[PDB]
This record gives C-alpha cells, structure tokens and sequence, in this order.
C-alpha cells in the first residue's frame, strides 16, 4: 500500500518508526492526538523506575511487552500509539523510543511550519532591535512559517550578527569582513 | 536496521493477510528475494512467486526468508506475493525419461511432449549407508583402451575425469555412453547400463551437438540428458546434478545399473558460490562457502553398488572437473579428488604429442582397480601396466637411448609400442575382447620388430582381420571372460600368422 | 508513467525512491533536468520503495531530490537497415553527428536467449585466408570464435584483418561493437570503413552497423554496449533471416565493467575481485550471440587476457562459450611471427576428419606434433647445444622452425607495420604448403624463406632471391 | 613441462636461443650458397 | 528446557529459549522428525538465543519448530558392548544389528587429564612388528603419523596393530572414520569381519568402529573424532587398558573444523584455516595420553595438502606427533610386507635415555647400514659387497607375516617380542649369519625361524 | 547494582559481552559466577568486552560478573620456587596453595 | 585548453601509481568497499577517463593535440600488478625500463624487446 511521507525526513531505526507512525496517523488525520500521546509515553518511560525496568536485557522480552501493554492501556492511549509501543517492545527497539519521539516531534515541527533560526552575536542583543530582527526575518519565509529563534551569543565574531534560517545563511559578522580584507591584502 | 523493519510493514502494524502460507517480497536483487512472512515455510522448500517463477527457500531468518529465484529478476518486484508449495524440490523419474532432454526440474526441452512419468523423487535424499552396499565388483566398460586397461572403472565407483580445458573429457564421457549400446541391445540384462548426462553451465549449441552425436550413434534411447545451460539461473545449475542423481537412483533402486556424468562440477560449484555470496553467507577460500565440500560430497556419495538384498543395482558417477593450468591443488579440484575413488587425468602436452585420448597414466589412478576388470583384461593389463611403469621410469633417457644398454633400450621400445597401442579415435569405443586381443599382441612381443609409426596401422588392420575371420575366438573370450589356454594358443597363432603376412 | 526522486549518488550508482509504481528491474529511467540524456538502469529493488540503478553516463551534477521518469521498458535502441553506416552509443543515440537514426522499430537491449529447440547443428568451415587459422583451428559459418590475447599481441590487428577479409567477402549486414576500447581505434576503424566503401556516407548502401562505448564511459555504459550491439545483430538475424557477422572488441571489458560496480551494488567480492555473478552475466549475454534456425550470426570476439594469465576468471569463463578459440601468445610475437597465434593453444570444434577431411586433419595434427616435439627438443638444445642431436632430431628442429616461419603471414592491414604486402592464402594452398614442408620437400631451402610470405610458391621465390643476393 | 627451459627466459633460455640462431644461420648461409 | 528454531541457514540453526538457556557444547534434539536431528550449541547470541551447528541435514526445518535441551553434551554409549559395532557421531548404531546395550553413556566433550595425572617418563608400546618396534618405536599415550595410502597395506597394518595390541597387552581399539568414504567404510568393515578382528557371533570383537561419513555436515565430521576418543577414554579410565585409537583421516578432522568455523562466520586465518586451528587440535589431542589408570595410543593417518609439510594443517598436527610410520610403495613393489619405509619412519623415543643403549645402538646400526646400501646401490670395493649382503639380509628380515593375513596366504602370523627383534638384528649386524642365504630371512619372525628356514 | 556487577549479554569467540560494571577499569580482572576469571578489554558505552581466561563452556548468557577492583596481576615471590602454576598463578601440582604475600601486575 | 585552440601540448603524469594510492585512501575513508589490493572497484575508470582526454583533433576542431606520458612504478619488476596492467591496457604503448639494463650500462635503460609504440612509423620523419 502507498505510504504517506512526512514533510521532513529522519533516518535510522527512530526515523523509520517515526515515518511509519506519521503515515499511519495522517491516514486517520489524528496527528496532534498521537503527538501529545507520544509526549505522554516519553514522560512515562523517562521516569527512572520504568527506564530501569523495561530497559533491562536480562529480563524476558515478553514480560516487558506485557508491562508496556499495562502502562499504555492504563493511561488511556489510542490504538495507534498502543500497538506502536507494542511493536517497539516486540522488535526490541524500546531503547530507541525517545529517539522515535524526537524524530516525530521534529517532523511535526516542520508540519506546523517552524523553521529554526540562529542569530549569533558578540553580545546580548537589544530587545527592540531583536523584535525588528524577528520582523524582518519573517520575510525570509513562505506562508505557514514561524521562526523558532535561538539568539545564542559568541563574542569571538567582534560584532555584527551571523544569521542561519534553516539552511539559508548570512554572515554579517565583522570578523568575516576583516578576514576578507586580510585575504585581499595578502593576495 | 533490519530487513523486515521497512516503513510499510511497520506502518501496517501501527495501523492494526495470511503470513503463514503467504509472504511479500521485501527486496529482490541478483536472483535473491528477501520475503516477509512465510512463517510456516520449510528449509529448502519450493515457493511460487506471483509472476509464476519458482524459488527455493535457502535462508530461514528470524524476520525474512532468503529465496533463490529459478529465473529472471525482472518478473519479481517489491510487494509481490509468494505462496508455499508445501514440498521439497523433487523431479520426475522412471524409464519415461530415457531418450528425453530435460532441464534441472525434469521439464522436457525437446518439444516431444510432456514426460509421461508416474513416479517422483526428492532431489535431496541421503545416500545409502554402510550395510546396503556391497563391494564394487563388476566392470563398467568405457570402450577406451587406456581406461579399460590401466584405469578400470566398476559399477558403483565414482571416477573423476579431471583436466584442463579442451583436453578430451567430454569425449571420454560420450565414448563411455556410446559404448553401452552393445550391452543395451543384447539380452543379458545384468550388463545393461542406462546413462544420464548432466550438462551444467554449457552452451545450448554444445548440448545440441552432443544430443545429435548421441542420436547418430543410437545412444539416446537409453540416455537421459539434464541440461542447466549457461543462461539458466544459478539455482538451476546448482540443482541439475541432484536431479540427474535422483533420475539415476531410480535405476539404482530397482535392480538396474545407471551411469551418470556431471559435466562439470566446477560450474555447479561456481553457481553455488554465487548463490551463497548473494545470500551473504560467510565466504571462505576463493570466496567459496563453507559447505561446498558438503555439497559435492553428498552429491557424489549417492553413487553406490547395492547388495543383493536391495536389488543388486548400482549407480556409477563420472564427475568432470576443469583445472586451471593443471592446478589440482585448487579448492574444488582438491575437494572432488578427495571425494572420488580415483581420477582419469588428461594433459595438453599428451594431447599435442599425438597421444589421444591424452590420458596421463602416471597421474591417473583407480582405487577399485582390478576388482573392476575381467580375468582376460586382468591377464593382459597387469603386464601392460608393469611395462608402462618401467617405460615411464626410463623415459627421460630417450633421445639418448641409442647409447644405453640393451635393457634400457628394450624398455624404451616396448614402452613406445604400448604407448602407440593406447591411442584411439573419437566416438569409436571397442569391445572388451578386441581390446584384449590388441593388448595381447602388444605385450607378448609381436610388435617389437615393427616400426612405431606403423603400430596404429597394424592395430587397425589386425582388428578388422580378427573381426571377420576369427569371430569364434572373440565369442569364446567374451563368453568365458578369460583367455583359456586353448584361447591363448589360438590368439598366439592368429597374431603370429597375421604378423608374418603383414606389411 | 512513474516519477521518483534521486536519494543517493555514490560514484556511478544512484539510488532512486519512487512513491507510486516501482519500476521493474532492468528498466531505463530518464533523469529530468539535465542538458544531455542520462539513463539509469535499474539493478536492484532495495525495499522501502527505493531502487538502486547504474548510470549510463556521468553522475556529476546530480542532486538528491532530482526527479526521474520511468520509461516503462528496458533500454530501447533503433533497429533496422537505417542503422547501417551509423555509429550509435549504448542508449541508441547517434554519435557520428549525422542526425537522428530514423527506424520504424526499436528493440530492447535485454531479451531472452533462444530456446534449445532453436539451435542448429550445422557446421561449415569459414575460410579466412589466414594460414594458421585456416589450418590449425578453422572457423565455422555461424559459430562463435573468440580471440584471446594480452596487451599488445595483435587482437585488434587480427580482428581488423578478419573484418577486411570476411566482411568484404560477405553480403549480410556485419555489425561491430566497440566495448571499452580506445577511441582513437574507433575513429581509425570508422575512417577505414568509409575509405574502403564498406560504410557509405552518401548513397546509403552501407553494410556495417557501429556501436561504440569506449574507455572514458562509466561502467554501466561499458557493461551494456555489448548488449546494444548484440541487439542490432539479433534484429538482423531474426527479423530478416540474414546471415550476420558480429565483431566485439573487446568483450572482457563487459565483465570488467560489472566488477567496477559490484561492491557499490552491495555484493561481497568473489575471487580475483570479480563479481559473484560473473559466470551468469557472461552466460546471459553470450547465449544470445548464437546461430538459430531463424538465421545465422558469425561472432568474432576479442578477449583481453589480463597479464597474459588465461586462468583469470574472465577468459577462463569465456572459453566455454566459443566454438573456435584463437589464442595469441606474447612469446610468439616476440619471435617476430605475426599473427601471434599459439599453434599449441588454439582449438576448433570443426577440426574433425569427418568435417574438414582426412588430409587437412592429418596435416594439422602433424604440424602440432612437430611443434610439440620441437618444444621438447629445445631443452636438450639448451643443455647440450645444437651440435649434439641425432640427424633426425636436427631434421625435426629444422622442419619445425620452417613450419613456425610459414605459419606467419603478412596482413593487408599491417602494411604500415610490416612493410610487406598483404596475402590471402586459400585453404588448399595452405594444406599443400604445410604437407610439403612436413614431407621434407624443402629441406634444402633456408628457414628464412618461409617467413612472412603467402603460399609455398612465394617461399620458393624468396629462397631464390635470397640465394641470388646472399 | 616440455620446453620450460626456453619458456622461463633465464640465463639458459637465452643461451638456447643463441645456440639455435647461430647454428641455423650457419646452416642458412651453407644452404644459400648451394642454391 | 524447550526452545524453538528462529533461524535455519544451511547447517547453522539459531534456536531461541524462553527459560534455562543451555550452555555451550550441549546437544539439543529437534522435535517432530523421522530421524534423530541433533544440534550442538556453539555461541550464546544474546536475547535468549543460541547458535548451533547441526549434526545432520537441516532440510524440512521450520521456524518455530520445538527443540528440546538434552542437558549434557552429545552422550554416546560406552562399554564393551560397543566392540564390533558401528556407531555414528551421536552414538547410534549404523550397522543395523540392533541397539548398543551398554550400561553407561559418556559425553563426547571432556577436559584433558590434569597435570598430576600424567606419566612422568615415556615407555615403549611393543606392537610385535619388527620394523616398527626396532627403528621407529611407538610410545604409550603417543601419537603416530601413518603416511601412505592405497596399495601399501594400510588396512592390513591397522588390523594387525589391533590384533597385536589385543593379544600382547589386552587393550581394545577404536577406529574413527573421520570423513570416511562410505564405500571404503563398508570395505573396512568387511575386511575386519573376514580377518576375525570383528566377530558378529560372539563377544570376542577387538575393535569398535565410529564412522563420520563424508556426506555428513561438517559438525558431524568435526565431532566423530571426539566420539571415538570418548569410547577409547572409557576403555582407558574404567578398565585400565592400553587402548589403541585410529583416526583416519586427521586432515579431514582439520578440514571439518575449518568448515564449521567458516559456517559460524569467523574470519579465516592463514591459508583459510579456522583461527582456532591449534586449540581445536590441542583440545582433541591432549585427551590422547597416558594417565595413571591406562593409556591411549593414537595412530593417525596424515594427508599433506599439496605435498607442503609447512602447510598449517600438517604443521599443527606434527606438533603433537610422537612417531611416524611411512608406508612406501618403493618397499611394497620390492616385496617387503609391511611396506614400512625403514629410513623415513621416525620416532621421538628413539633415544638412549628412553629405549636404552642397546636398542638405540642396534637401531642406529641398522639405519646406517641401510643408508650405506642405498649409497652403494647408487654406484652400481673390498668389503662393500659384504655391506650389500648384510643390508639385503636386514631388508629381508624387516619383513614379517601377519596373523590377519593367515587366511589369504596360509603363512602363520608372527608377534615378535622386543628382545628377540633387538637381538636378531644385532646378530645379523655382527655377522653371525653371513653364510645363511638371502631368502632365509624373508617373511619370518624371530631369527631362529630364519635359521630354520635356512636349514631347508 | 550495575556498578560493581554485570550480566553476561553474549558469550562466544572467547569474548564475553557483559552489561553493567560501570566502575570497572580497563584491563581489570573480573570474576564470573562459575569461578572463571576475565580481563576487561573493551570498555564501551553500553557493554564491556571481557577476555575469558578459560573455556566459554562455563559461562552462560545471564551469568553474574563481579569486579575484583584489581588490574590483572599474579602472585610473586620466593614462595613460587619449586611450584608448577598455570598462567593465573594457581598451583597445578597438587602441593597446596601458594603462600605469596605480594602480587604484581 | 591548448588542445582545443589549435595548439599542441604534452602532459606527464609522474606518477599515476601515487594518484591510485590517494584515490584508494579517499575511497576507503569514504567507506566504499575495497577491491583488489584494497583499491576501489573503479580505479581503471579513474585512469581511463583521464588518459582518453589525450587526443589529436581534426581540422574542424582546430587541429590541436594533447600527448600524454603517464608514469608507472612497478614493484620488483612486477608488470602484472593491478594498476600497471590497468594502465598498460589503456595506453597506446609502453616504454619499459629495467634495473638490469640500467646497471649493465644501458642508459636510458629502455627494453627495446618489450617497448612498443602502437602508432609506430606513422608518426616519424621519413629520414628517421
Ligand atoms: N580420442 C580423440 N581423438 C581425436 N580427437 C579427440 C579425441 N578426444 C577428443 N578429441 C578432440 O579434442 C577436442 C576437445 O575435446 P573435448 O571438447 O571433448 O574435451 P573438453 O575438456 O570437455 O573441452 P572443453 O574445455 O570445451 O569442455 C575435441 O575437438 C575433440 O574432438
Ligand atoms: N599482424 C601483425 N603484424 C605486424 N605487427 C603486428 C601485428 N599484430 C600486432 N602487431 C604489432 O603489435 C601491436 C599491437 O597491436 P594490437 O592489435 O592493438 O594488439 P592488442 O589489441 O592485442 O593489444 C601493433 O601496434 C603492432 O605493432
Ligand atoms: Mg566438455
Ligand atoms: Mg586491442
């Protein structure tokens, strides 16, 4: 049968299971319910008691499958996520669970239209200038896009700002300009 | 990571078909199909693809089945449906196959209609044990003087025809097949030999020429030809020797005697190596799998002589092996030399020195030996073998032998005479009594005064002579199996008078 | 049709993912967005709706996500009379800059081999005019020949001589396939054929089709160009009944091309670095080059022998696919003898006294026997010297050297190398000459009179002129 | 292994070839003057 | 413990258990089969899955088929009831004479005897054969390489060693046909029946046969030597005997181990042999030794690949060999039987500190005069004709008639004690019989029989 | 407690893959539940490869591996003179234990 | 550039064995599976797509040319090695140099027995 490919691509065991879940949920158009349910099961398994019990190789696989069935039925989970956790526990990829979640999450991050944005600067920028920066960077995107901005600070660029919007990249740091002047004087 | 972890299977499991008797192709490449499901399939079981192609389940893995395809890859795509047949591979057997040319699965490829056989036999049955067998005791006549005298083969033996390319191996096999016409026509039912020629990895033109040659000699009415040619799938070239072996075991199990020629086992080993390397089985020396010796040994141990409580039948095997520059220490030559009961070794230097068949008697050996001969051939061939061994000892002194003592010169002369006596023409096998007469003339000394270049001529003329005017002594030697003293005197008189009147 | 996307590019291997309609194996795919035509041949179904493909051209400039279109069939080339006098590449495009090849029919370069009932058992000698070939290993009409030799022994010169002789003595739409060989040689052959009237640029009555995939091509093109030439020849044989000649130089490259992608197709190496599927690939390609009851294909294949081995898996696997193997020896080429055919290593399936006659067979066998005896006597010469052999041994050595010289023959296509003029010696002339040298009718003539001549009359004339001058 | 001394191209194959060529060039000069 | 097949690849079977994983080297029984299929654990793969090598064919195996854990390694019946019978690698009878009704079963995997169980000084194993006992004697608990194959009377020498060790020492024998040709196995069985070594009617059988056929998977061929060694270990450790153990062939044991290791995916070592070649050979051979109860002396047929003695398989086998018996056709075609080559057969206990000074000096004199005779024959003086005469008489006196041939030849068989051999060759070397003719020594036992044949 | 003890994940090829032993040192002697010893060869993010000084037949998947806290060492001293020991320093001559006061890596 | 402008150029690749070694390093570090002597599967393509670019052009394309003199170092005179046989099968002839000929005084140590020029007298002056 034809499979529905997510807007972004993730690979590996986690990427494969996440693509499977995304296809199986977009068919029943239940993406947000399974999103919140995957966050719920991630918070559940991350708890140290379960993270120690069901991540144990010297206890039988069927016992941990039964305990996962218990913990997914008791918390009122959809059949999709239920047999997804059952499949993860059957193949033995429970350790990849969080990974799957992560993969799924970033898929939805681009299904909502959230593009990462890094704004490196030599100093913490000004808030009104930051708002103007967000406003003008809105113009680098199509419709249904939202900047997820993380203006980390690196004081080694000596000034300016280095902006990365998804994979687009402008290098307005003054250090780049000085290195270009150096290469121009030496060559 | 994982063959059955494809996004389609996982998405179908997340969504929530028979995976017992039915499966789906996860991948297909180079003749190997990784199939999902088929949880009830057996090892080495035949399966059916949706396009009609057949396959064999060789790798049973936890999440997929490795199926080798009996055809072309293009007719199989991802997601095709595979069905079980519930049975291990088996071929049709019986006398209905005599005179037919079939493929590795017993399907007629000569257009003469469907094989009307009633019995089927599994291709992978085990050989007879220790007790069902008896010692190899009766001659399998090839009609070739060098073989029948110095490298004798018995019914139930496994004699390897080994040599470089274009040395005369197929010619020895075909002469042996043609020879059995005198026994299959006659009334003595314990001398009848039914032949099977398995052709692995040859041209279709070569097999057509061979079938024409066997039809012209009227040797096809008792011959089965199994051909898995060079354009056939590696599974078919792998399976053809076992199909032929089952066809011959049908005769071995019913008190009859069969001979089988695997031409050749090198190409079957190559096909099996390809199938194994593509299934990702751990390669060994020359990339061959670990169980290629097991392959050829369980194939060749099925040729056996049965005891009288099991019908008394037999199956003789003549595997063929092509060496590269005479290298018998290569992997597959080593295995097959280790498995068999001796080897007829052919050379290129002997071939171009005028010695045809180019049988190297120093390197050839039969471990059954004189137990596979008649008393007359014993009488003459013991002396001939001793004399040729002495000649081989002193042969390096030739081209100087005129300056050596009388003993060395006599060894050299007798050796050259006997060597000229073992030459033979293609597609003309001799009866055992005519071979006995010729070897008698050679070893008793009635050729020493003759010139070497004349020996052949003598051996021809004499033969015609003894066939016309001395059929009584030939019949006596053939019916008694030995040269009686009266027969010895009659032979002596015939040969001395012919040589007295010979030019 | 189906549309997929390029997801991986490693060398000449391209993985393409399809959403709907996975294409079968062996189909041709067109890469969209390229100025020149890039065809990808499907090799494997990897699962996950992805196929792996081999590129017929270079993969530089390919992008992940580039669109690919399914042709719905294997590589289809134009077939018919209109291919004669043209040069086409692996995918059927004209590469002689003379416009489109307008034929009424296209044929897929992947087809099944003829069945067993379609074989023909007729064997008839094809006289070539070359003494050693005609005598010791004659060719057959409608048989597969094969020319084995290392680098620089004379495979190309011999195949051009055979082209000249046979394909001009022929009226049946010859075909030449250049597989992984030099482009200078292809240009040379093209202009030789244009000059000798075999290819007609105007007044289109040419009688040879040309297919060329040379050394600069990626492994996929060099692996499929032999099949393209084979397909042209197959059309000429089946769709017209004509008797066809097929000259493949060099067929080893075919095998070699496969090896160059094997590891990239995910296959564990076999012996000597070859693909595991060497024998079955060679078999599916070679079993189509055959004479059926529908028509005849006389195939002459040049086979490169790496490092003069002949036990290498590629020549050793090619040996069983031929009817008359001619083996070129470097040791004979170093003796100055040309063609460098090895008399004790070349074999024909029609060297049978019930096919060629008892006189021809006896002369050939006597030549081979005297040459083997010469080989044996050379050791005693090495230890003792030539002045210690029985007079019959000296006679054997003298006649063997004379037979060696007389086996050499000047070629028409070698006039630039040799300087001598070409000779085309009939069959009975060859048999008579060698029969007389074997009988001893020229023990008085010097051995250097038989070198680089035609029939035995030229040997006597050269001996006379030598005696006059020397 | 017939002819393997000359086939190995050693110090013994070169002298074998030299011997054959010397002897047969002498014989060719002897056979040409008598023609 | 019950598990189920999760993978079948050739002769390798992956079996998954749900409780009580079986240790390595345990035998598992596949359920629901017409014939007994036994798997042997090789690795624990994790996730309660073990990998196993099959002892028989794996055709018809289904993923999920039940497999029972036997609880021990392959156990074979051990006792005097195995004598004269044939069993395969897993101990079941393959001669169709009924079950082997022993009282005890022994596992074919056992550790070699400990350090404090070893014998601290080497003793000689007298075989009653003159050439062997004199020139290349066998050591108790040692290994002997038997060179030479067909046409040199290998089977006659094997059966005579069986008979002579049964008579002189009271110790039984085991014969392990590793990689045995079924035709030659039937032949050997019937030559042992005709020569009385095997008796199908009473309990006077001297040898027990264990056949791992050439058409069996490499695991069976790799464990049949251990099966035979287990039978011999019973006869040594429970009855204090000096057992003989024949291994034909030992190269096939190495070859089967190499094939098994290749099947398990292990990286081949040099020349393609298993990486565990030396340790496999060692774990097998170290169980062949003299303990405080008895001993096991092993005669092992050596095959040399490509005539290369530096090949890893012979080079590893030769590290364990204490003696060598070379059967030559140049001696058989000369008329001497047994066809032992007296100049190529060697021994490690041919040392004056082990066999004494007298034995060593007699053997060295015999070997020196035989080498001298070879040298003199090369050039065919004053006393060199006397050396030729004495050496020809020594060659004749190396011959011996065997008991296992009495039915075919009529000549009575001779079991010459060690002292009589030593003194006979000593006397021939001194010159005490320089007047007796040449053929008075051919095919006799002690030297008294030589003088009694010279009288006639 | 997966800091001083581990469980055998796999055993074979003379190597035991062990789960746990978070505080084990590289080249440290570990003690298997069957009485055999081993050396920690490969410290990995999720397992420890252990070279087993003995037969893999005695070690099963799921067996407990304790850590001895000592890098592989042998008993040394005058007390070994006259003794026959194995590669680990255990007396194999039956004359009783070695009374050594010093160990050496 | 010169070949395409009616000018004539000469290029020496000194040497191609070290280029093969560097390509093998790149391929093995790119995790492409090794072939014979660990060289990548397409080392022949590596050298043939390079040595085919030496060509003589006709008049319509300028008449320029590019001559190529690749250099190959053999180990102990093993002409039969992988890369040597590749490059020998590619080129239009070889100039074989020998150590024995070098030390016997023959300098340059060209082996005229083995050294062949597939073009030959076609590219000589009439006097020469
Ligand atoms: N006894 C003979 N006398 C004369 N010619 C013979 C004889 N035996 C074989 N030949 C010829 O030698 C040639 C090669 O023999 P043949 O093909 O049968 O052997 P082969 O080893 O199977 O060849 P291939 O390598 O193709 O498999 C044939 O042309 C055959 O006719
Ligand atoms: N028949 C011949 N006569 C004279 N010289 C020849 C002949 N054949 C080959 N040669 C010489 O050997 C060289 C190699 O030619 P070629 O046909 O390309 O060999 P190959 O194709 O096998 O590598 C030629 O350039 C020529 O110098
Ligand atoms: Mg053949
Ligand atoms: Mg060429």
């Amino acid at each position: 049968a034809k499979l529905v490919r997510p807007p972004v691509q993730v690979y590996g065991i986690e990427g494969r299971y996440a693509t499977a879940l995304y296809s199986a949920a977009s068919k029943q158009n239940k993406l947000e319910q399974v999103e919140k349910e995957l966050l719920r099961v991630a918070q559940i398994l991350k708890e140290p008691k379960v993270a120690a019990s069901v991540l144990n190789p010297y206890v039988k696989r069927s016992i941990k499958v039964k305990s996962l069935n218990d913990i997914t039925a008791k918390e009122r989970f959809s059949p999709l996520t239920t047999n997804l956790i059952n499949l993860l526990a059957e193949n033995g990829r429970l350790s990849n669970t969080q990974g799957v979640v992560s993969a799924f999450s970033t898929m939805m991050s681009v299904h909502r239209g959230e593009v990462p944005c890094t704004v490196t600067s030599a100093s913490p920028l000004e808030e009104a200038t930051l708002s103007e920066l967000k406003t003008v960077l809105k113009s680098f995107l199509s419709q249904g896009q939202v900047l997820k901005l993380e203006a980390k600070t690196d004081p080694s660029i000596l000034g300016g700002m280095i902006v990365r919007i998804g994979e687009k990249y402008v290098d307005m740091s003054v250090k780049t300009k000085i290195q270009k002047l150096g290469r121009a004087m030496r060559e | 990571t994982g063959t059955a972890e494809m996004s389609s299977i996982l998405e179908e499991r997340i969504l929530g078909v028979d995976l017992e008797e039915t499966g789906r192709v996860l991948s297909i490449g180079d003749g190997i199909a990784r199939v999902h499901g088929l949880r009830n399939v057996q090892a080495e079981e035949m399966v059916e693809f949706s396009s009609g192609l057949k396959g064999m389940s060789l790798n049973l893995e936890p999440d997929n089945v490795g199926v080798v395809v009996f055809g072309n890859d293009k007719l199989i795509k991802e997601g095709d449906i595979v069905k079980r047949t519930g049975a291990i591979v088996d071929v049709p057997v019986g006398e209905e196959l005599l005179g037919r040319v079939v493929d590795a699965l017993g399907n007629a490829i000569d257009g003469k209609g469907p094989i009307g056989s009633k019995t089927r036999r599994r291709v992978g049955l085990k050989a007879p044990g220790i007790i069902p067998r008896i010692s190899v005791r009766e001659p399998m006549q090839t009609g070739i003087k060098a073989v029948d005298s110095l490298v004798p083969i018995g019914r139930g033996q496994r004699e390897l025809i080994i040599g470089d390319r274009q040395t005369g191996k197929t010619s020895i096999a075909i002469d042996t097949i043609i020879n059995q016409k005198r026994f299959n026509d006659g009334s003595d039912e314990k001398k009848k030999l039914y032949c099977i020629y398995v052709a692995i990895g040859q041209k279709r033109s070569t097999v057509a020429q061979l079938v024409k040659r066997l039809t012209d000699a009227d040797a096809m009415k008792y011959t089965i030809v199994v051909s898995a040619t060079a354009s056939d799938a590696a599974p078919l070239q792998y399976l053809a020797p076992y199909s032929g072996c089952s066809m011959g075991e049908y005769f071995r199990d019913n008190g009859k005697h069969a001979l089988i020629i695997y031409d050749d086992l090198s190409k079957q080993a190559v096909a099996y190596r390809q199938m194994s390397l593509l299934l990702r089985r751990p390669p060994g020396r020359e990339a061959y799998p670990g169980d290629v010796f097991y392959l050829h040994s369980r194939l060749l141990e099925r040729a056996a002589k049965m005891n009288d409580a099991f019908g008394g039948g037999s199956l003789t095997a003549l595997p063929v092996i092509e060496t590269q520059a005479g290298d018998v220490s290569a992997y597959i030559p080593t295995n097959v030399i280790s498995i068999t009961d001796g080897q007829i070794f052919l050379e290129t230097e002997l071939f171009y020195k005028g010695i045809r068949p180019a049988i190297n008697v120093g390197l050839s050996v039969s471990r059954v030996g004189s137990a596979a001969q008649t008393r007359a051939m014993k009488q003459v061939a013991g002396t001939m073998k001793l004399e040729l061994a002495q000649y081989r000892e002193v042969a390096a002194f030739a081209q100087f032998g005129s300056d050596l003592d009388a003993a060395t010169q006599q060894l050299l002369s007798r050796g050259v005479r006997l060597t000229e006596l073992l030459k033979q023409g293609q597609y003309s096998p001799m009866a055992i009594e005519e071979q006995v007469a010729v070897i008698y003339a050679g070893v008793r000394g009635y050729l020493d005064k003759l010139e070497p270049s004349k020996i052949t001529k003598f051996e021809n003329a004499f033969l015609s002579h003894v066939v016309s005017q001395h059929q009584a002594l030939l019949g006596t030697i053939r019916a008694d199996g030995k040269i009686s003293e009266q027969s010895d005197a009659k032979l002596k008189e015939i040969v001395t008078n012919f040589l007295a009147g010979f030019e | 049709a189906a549309t997929g996307r390029i997801v991986a590019v490693i060398g000449a291997v391209v993985d393409v993912q399809f959403d709907e309609g996975l294409p079968p194996i062996l189909n041709a795919l067109e890469v969209q967005g390229r100025e020149t035509r890039l065809v990808l041949e499907v090799a494997q179904h990897l699962g996950e709706s992805t196929v792996r493909t081999i590129a017929m051209d270079g993969t530089e400039g390919l992008v992940r996500g580039q669109k690919v279109l399914d042709s719905g069939a294997p590589i289809k080339i134009p077939v018919g009379p209109e291919t004669l006098g043209r040069i086409m590449n692996v995918i059927g495009e004209p590469i002689d800059e003379r416009g489109p090849i307008k034929t009424k029919q296209f044929a897929p370069i992947h087809a099944e081999a003829p069945e067993f009932m379609e074989m023909s058992v007729e064997q008839e000698i094809l006289v070539t005019g070359i003494k050693v070939v005609d005598l010791l290993a004659p060719y057959a009409k409608g048989g597969k020949i094969g020319l084995f030799g290392g680098a620089g022994v004379g495979k190309t010169v011999l195949i051009m001589e055979l082209i000249n002789n046979v394909a001009k003595a022929h009226g049946g739409y010859s075909v030449f396939a250049g597989v992984g060989e030099r482009t200078r040689e292809g240009n040379d052959l093209y202009h030789e054929m244009i000059e000798s009237g075999v290819i007609n640029l105007k007044d289109a009555t040419s009688k040879v089709a040309l297919v060329y995939g040379q050394m600069n091509e990626p492994p996929g093109a060099r692996a499929r160009v032999a099949l393209t030439g084979l397909t042209v020849a197959e059309y000429f044989r089946d769709q017209e009944g004509q008797d066809v000649l097929l000259f493949i130089d060099n067929i080893f490259r075919f095998t070699q091309a496969g090896s160059e992608v094997s590891a990239l197709l995910g296959r564990i190496p076999s012996a000597v670095g070859y693909q595991p599927t060497l024998a079955t690939d060679m078999g599916t390609m070679q079993e189509r080059i055959t004479t059926t009851k529908k028509g005849s294909i006389t195939s002459v294949q040049a086979i490169y022998v790496p490092a003069d081995d002949l036990t290498d898996p590629a020549p050793a696997t090619t040996f069983a696919h031929l009817d008359a193997t001619t083996v070129l020896s470097r040791a004979i080429a170093e003796l100055g003898i040309y063609p460098a055919v090895d008399p004790l290593d070349s074999t024909s399936r029609i060297m049978d006294p019930n096919i060629v006659g008892s006189e021809h067979y006896d002369v050939a066998r006597g030549v081979q026997k005297i040459l083997q005896d010469y080989k044996s006597l050379q050791d005693i010469i090495a230890i003792l010297g030539m002045d210690e052999l029985s007079e019959e041994d000296k006679l054997t050595v003298s006649r063997a050297r004379k037979i060696q010289r007389f086996l050499s023959q000047p070629f028409q296509v070698a006039e630039v190398f040799t300087g001598h003029m070409g000779k085309l010696v009939p069959l009975k002339e060859t048999i008579k000459g060698f029969q007389q040298i074997l009988a001893g009718e020229y023990d008085h003539l010097p051995e250097q009179a038989f070198y680089m001549v035609g029939p035995i009359e030229e040997a006597v004339a050269k001996a006379d002129k030598l005696a006059e001058e020397h | 292994g017939a002819g393997s001394i000359r086939e190995a191209g050693g110090a013994f194959g070169k002298r074998e070839q030299a011997e054959e060529e010397r002897y047969f060039r002498a014989q060719s000069r002897e056979q040409l003057a008598a023609l």
